[PDB]
RNA sequence: ACCAGGUUGAUUCUGCCUGACGUGUGCGCUAGUCUUGGGGACUUAGCCAUGCAAGCCAGCGAAGCGCGGAGCGGCGGACGGCUCAGUAGGACGGCGAUAAUCCACCCGCAGCAGAGACAAGGAUAACCGCGGCAAGCUGCGGCUAAGACAUGGACAGGCUGCGGCGCGGGGAGGCGCGGGCAGCGGACAGGGAGCGGCUGCGGCGGAGUUGCUGGCCCAUCAGCUGGUAGGUAGGGUAAGGGCCUACCUAGGCGACGACGGGUGACGGGGGGUGAGAGCCCGGAACCGGAGAGGGAGCCUGAGAAACAGCUCCCACGUCCAAGGACGGCAGCAGGCGCGGAACUUGCCCAAUCCCGGCGGGGGAGGCAGCCACAAGACGUCGCACGGCAAAGGAGUGCGACUGGAGGGCAAGUCUGGUGCCAGCAGCCGCGAUUCCAGCUCCAGGAGCGCACAUGAGUGUUGCUGCAGUUAAAACGUCCGUAGUCGGCCCCGCGCUGUGAGGAAACCGCGGGGCCCAAGGCGGCGGGCAGCACGGGAGCGGGGGCGACAG
């Protein structure tokens, strides 16, 4: 129909939320907070269905109603919080500290991270702006915006920022040969590394990426994550570490080769 | 929102075949089958993995005969009764590939514990060994069955005996 | 028409043949519609007029037991035939019998001429209870 | 197979589990939430009510003793 | 009220378009503010979004600037001279935009004399825009739209600009 | 990847009819168990009794006896649900655009006027009384709150005109920002349960416009068009626009099918059926659109031209004390009507989720009931247990029809009746191997038969792939334009490969001992003559031949 959409429907959630059929008719719809709604999950799938805390919403509500749940540092007490890509989800009762990011299976998956990999988190810088009185303040895919950062960074580009200081402590260009993420697309979830950028002028940059394996893919630069420069990763990286197994190669383990 | 189903079983399209209708019924009675949908279940679950077989040997990618046919003779050997190939890739797949398409509907009708209850000897009365199903006296290792289409595994195949 | 860039000559062409075929000519024309008796809905129920004598085609010599039939959604009135031998003792004046077609596409079956409908249910019973008396006639 | 639960207090037994369960258990029925039909037609009569119940009440039985 | 759908229009061939849903309010027009002169009247109007727009109603004057020097003065309107799209809406004294109207010349020529003190050739560089200063005739177009803005700004007519719109009045 | 019966004395054909198979709609007969799904879409977007379906709150806190909960204030009610009338492009799908636009929740940022400021003014509802009135509804008086409504006070953002260099971004600019002159204008006087207001930038969530393109039939619809096509200018809008107006050009579309008509037409994801090419269907889970008896107009709001909001008209219907007052079940059950054709006026928020700042609400939704409507599996009565919101069921635990029997077509030249009657039979046919029974037998089997529709049968719609001497069918001839097709030699485009991006459901595949199965659940794939890159050939362009082309 027509106006803000209340309701979600099952079969129309996101597949990466991993959702059954024959779970409900209507499926948790976010609130409209930082991440959009096709890159993230709300907090009511993650503290059922992944930590399964909660097996009902009458658990949930006293989880949050509790204030247990923390994510980048702020306690976040809304069941249908959207928590995004490169976010940290702290709890401080288990002194479980997870990491939300994506599996080689095209689905989110809580990544369990040190108490000291918790402190930052990595955002995609969406543009680049000048404010009222001359500050340059630039803006971060997943809504965040920080101010004075360094003039080199400009768009594309992901910003190491301290959760627990609000400042951005790190930079990492968008050249080749950096160590990127693929947010969106039919490699979703894989590790590689740039290896050229083709502009495209008007519409959608093209950027070429080989993984660790040497499998070549090609995406959008919009779908392209920086995780690391050559010589380093600056996240921890999940199960799996983004490789994207061949359907050939399941086949060749469980049979031999 | 709704769960998917099928059809398992097919009609013949000229129902009245005389030499059809004699050939259903000696496949019928050796296993001693309640209706000919019984038997066209069988009849057609054969056939489509003999339609399978056909388009991976037609297939011009390599890696299709490799992921699909190796998972297709193991669903012959493992949770059916095949029980030769060696997966080995050195070709023995097609050299069963082509062995699937010589399978009759009676290769899966034994498979059923309908039949292999007369396979170990243990009702010597099938027309109503099925009595014994139905009463739920036949007991596979820890757990009854009243299902005679149960269509028994490679490594379950000794493990059935009758129980009380 | 069978060039390399003939494809809408050869719609509009093999489509004006298409008119000609005519089972596609009932589509065309919409008949189900132009007769609603049993086209568009199948199971036409309607009220008995009077019980007609019909006598077979030749060579066949026999007197089927037809009924002309007014229907209530159309107010046309068919003949319809009664099958289920003595079944016409069994309906009388101003029921309400329903009626089905023969399995012959609109056109009547066997000896019988013109009548391309036939009874079923009387008073929402059906024959073949009646013939073998499994029901009543209220 | 049993999916049974360990709870530390009695307290947040009843506090966290839904109320059914605690009936199954002890039978505490501490909410009695009448039925739903007359919750319905007590909420609905209640709506029509402007102002307090015994403003409307009393205008009520003086035009009913009139 | 007034549309602005293009539902009831023809299409490029001509043809003619079914109507058939009910008229919504996301393409609602509103009737022409004939912004007039007299003592300052504007409407506010919640419009789309609830952000208020102002249409003027009657203005009575407008920040008119002189492009030449940099300096500007709320002179009074006095009557539209000159308006492009028809001259019903001069005969009316219609303020809209690009409507070449007649200012107060009074608050203007203080200025202009005091830099004509200093710099004797600036009234001898445009002859005819200094003619009518003396007559006491200042022309200005609004570049405002005051059915939108509420306001009736604008600049001087100078140069070959206003002997072009003296000659179309 | 199939044919069989039927024109003849017999034959070979053409040819259609019919059988044989799937599918879904209805009927009929019949019926043991369980699981799962579906079910007033078609005719009547027909009419509806009764009940219920959207409420909630934490600011202020009256009555009532600190508890309390009224009203104010706020949030939602524009979502879900239902339905498919309209709609042939205002849709939808794919690819875009919005440098032409607006915005609530929520998130991230910056901020919020010293004014007497240890401070804010008048009200009103609730309430206290007094009433009117059949009812629906409403008046008078008296007081009294604020996160309601004001006052106070302008550092900024903002608006408009003019000026105007740069620095950033973007494919492209006065888009952002800094620097200017004017005219406007404009963000905290809140609280001892967490805070809450307001302004801006950026999101998110929406929304409006919009480009290209694709998708039914009719030519016994061939020309259509006047705001029509364009220009200038203004208006109007959140916003580009003939959107509107003023003046002016004479355009715009069309056999590459305009225009007009039809549709028992919502579109799509998809479904059915076929070896395939195809043909047919898509009311129906999800997405988009549209509607709420027919209409039109609007208020409030961020969002409605809202309908379980208003105003009016129309058509139906109801109550009245005759002055007036009301009703819109294409929400959920249920009734009537319609028809061939479609369930209980059950229980509940336990699950799925939504509104609300929490305790609340939810006929969304679930559970059960009804129905052989469908898929799947399996036969021929009462405790305890078990589960369940609750109950019931699952799970332990003890004490046989339906149709036929001449051929097609499987199975009777058995018995009795019937004697061209009655009847039967899709076709051929019989009048006792065909009627009607009995027996036996056959087919499928808890299902089966029938009708209708559709696909295949059908190379009887023919692109693949028909036929046109005589079977149906070359127009009497010739010219002829669009159309379609077209000689030889010697960057752009078609075509094509990969890739992007593309929802799940579905489908294909693959697992996976739900007891099996249909499944559930998890993997992997496909979709697009749009986009990007690649491509040795093909075509253009231009010369040279001069074709048993002219
Ligand atoms: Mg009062
Ligand atoms: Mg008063
Ligand atoms: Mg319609
Ligand atoms: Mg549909
Ligand atoms: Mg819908
Ligand atoms: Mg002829």
């Amino acid at each position: 129909t027509r106006g803000p959409r209340r309701h979600l429907k099952r079969l129309n959630a996101p597949s990466s939320w991993q959702l059954d059929k024959l779970g409900g008719k209507y499926a948790p719809k976010p609130s409209s907070g930082p991440h959009r709604l096709s890159e993230c999950i709300p907090l009511c799938i993650l503290l059922t269905r992944k930590l399964e805390y909660a097996t009902t919403t009458k658990e949930l509500k006293y989880i949050l109603r509790k204030k247990m749940i923390k994510v980048n540092g702020v306690v976040r007490t809304d069941k249908d919080f959207p928590v995004g890509f490169m976010d940290v989800i702290s709890i401080d009762t288990t002194n479980e500290n997870m990491r939300l990011l994506y599996s080689n299976n095209r689905a989110f998956m809580l990544h369990n991270i040190s108490s000291e990999e918790a402190t930052y988190r990595l955002c995609r810088v969406s543009k680049k702006k000048m404010g009222i009185g001359g500050i340059p303040y630039i803006y971060t895919q997943d809504g965040s915006t920080f101010r004075y950062c360094d003039p080199k960074i400009n768009v594309n580009d992901v910003v190491k920022v301290n959760i627990k200081e609000k400042k951005v402590v790190g930079f990492l260009p968008f050249k080749s040969g950096m160590k990127v993420f693929i947010t969106k697309g039919k490699n979703l979830g894989c590790i590689g590394v740039i290896s050229g950028i083709e502009k495209h002028m008007g519409s959608h940059d093209i950027a070429y990426v080989v993984d660790a394996k040497g499998r070549s893919f090609s995406t959008r630069t919009s779908n392209a994550f920086i995780i690391g420069d050559s010589e380093s990763y600056w996240i921890s990286l999940p199960e799996g570490e983004g490789i994207k197994i061949s359907e050939l190669e399941k086949s060749n383990i469980k049979y031999g080769e | 929102a709704r769960p998917k189903y099928s059809k398992r079983s097919r009609v013949p399209r000229k129902p009245y075949e005389k030499d059809r209708l004699i050939d259903e019924m000696k496949l019928l009675g050796e296993f001693g089958l309640k209706n000919k949908r019984e038997l066209w279940t069988q009849e057609k679950i054969c056939d489509d993995i003999k339609k399978r077989a056909r388009d991976l040997l037609i297939s011009t990618d390599e890696s299709e005969i490799i992921i699909n046919g190796r998972a297709l003779l193991n669903k012959l050997i493992k949770l059916g009764i095949f029980s030769d190939v060696d997966f080995k890739d050195m070709d023995d797949i097609k050299r069963n590939l082509e062995k699937v398409l010589d399978l009759t509907a009676s290769h899966f009708l034994r498979r059923r514990l309908q039949h292999r209850v007369f396979e170990a000897c243990l009702a010597k009365s099938v027309h109503h060994a099925r009595n014994l199903i139905n009463h739920r006296h036949i007991t596979v290792r820890g757990c009854v069955i009243d299902k005679p289409g149960y269509m028994v595994f490679a490594e379950n195949e000794g493990h059935i005996e009758i129980n009380k | 028409m069978k060039g390399l860039y003939c494809a809408k000559k050869l719609k509009r062409n093999r489509q004006a043949k298409r008119r000609n075929d005519p089972t596609y000519r009932k589509r065309l024309l919409g008949t189900k519609y132009k007769q609603d008796i049993i086209g568009v809905a199948p199971q036409a129920k309607g009220i008995v007029l009077e019980k007609i004598e019909v006598e077979a085609k030749q060579p066949n010599s026999a007197i089927r037991k037809a009924v002309r039939v007014q229907l209530i959604k159309n107010g046309k009135k068919v003949s319809a035939f009664v099958p289920y031998d003595g079944a016409i003792n069994d309906i009388d004046m101003n029921d309400i019998v329903t009626l089905e077609g023969f399995g012959k596409k609109g056109r009547s079956k066997g000896d019988i001429p013109g009548i391309r409908y036939k009874v079923c249910k009387v008073q929402n019973v059906s024959l073949l209870a009646l013939f073998r008396g499994k029901k009543d006639k209220p | 197979k049993c999916k049974v639960r360990i709870y530390e207090s009695p307290e947040m037994l009843r506090e966290i589990e839904r109320d059914f369960v605690v009936k199954r258990k002890t039978g505490e029925e501490v909410r009695k939430k009448k039925a739903r039909r007359v919750r319905k037609k007590e909420r609905k009569e209640k709506a029509k009510i402007f102002g307090t119940l015994r403003r409307h009440l009393k205008k009520a039985e003086k035009r009913a003793q009139k | 009220g007034l549309s602005r759908s293009n539902r009831h229009k023809r299409t490029k061939t001509g043809a003619k378009k079914p109507i058939f849903c009910k008229k919504r309010k996301f393409h609602m027009a509103r009737q022409p503010s004939n912004t007039k002169i007299g003592e300052d009247k504007l409407q506010e109007l919640r419009c789309r979004g609830g952000v208020i727009k102002k249409r003027a109603l009657r203005l009575s004057s407008g920040n008119f600037t002189c492009r030449t020097h940099g300096f500007s003065y709320k002179t009074k309107i006095m009557q539209v001279m000159y308006h492009p799209s028809s001259n019903e809406l001069m005969r009316t004294n219609t303020l809209t935009k690009s409507a070449v109207i007649k200012l107060d010349s009074k608050q203007f020529k203080e200025k202009f004399d005091s830099i004509l003190s200093t710099d004797s050739e600036l009234k001898n560089t445009d002859p005819l825009f200094f003619s009518n200063l003396d007559a006491g005739k200042l022309y200005g177009v609004i570049v405002s739209r005051p059915g939108q803005c509420g306001r009736a700004d604008g600049y001087i007519l100078q140069g070959d600009e206003l002997n072009f719109y003296i000659n179309k009045f």
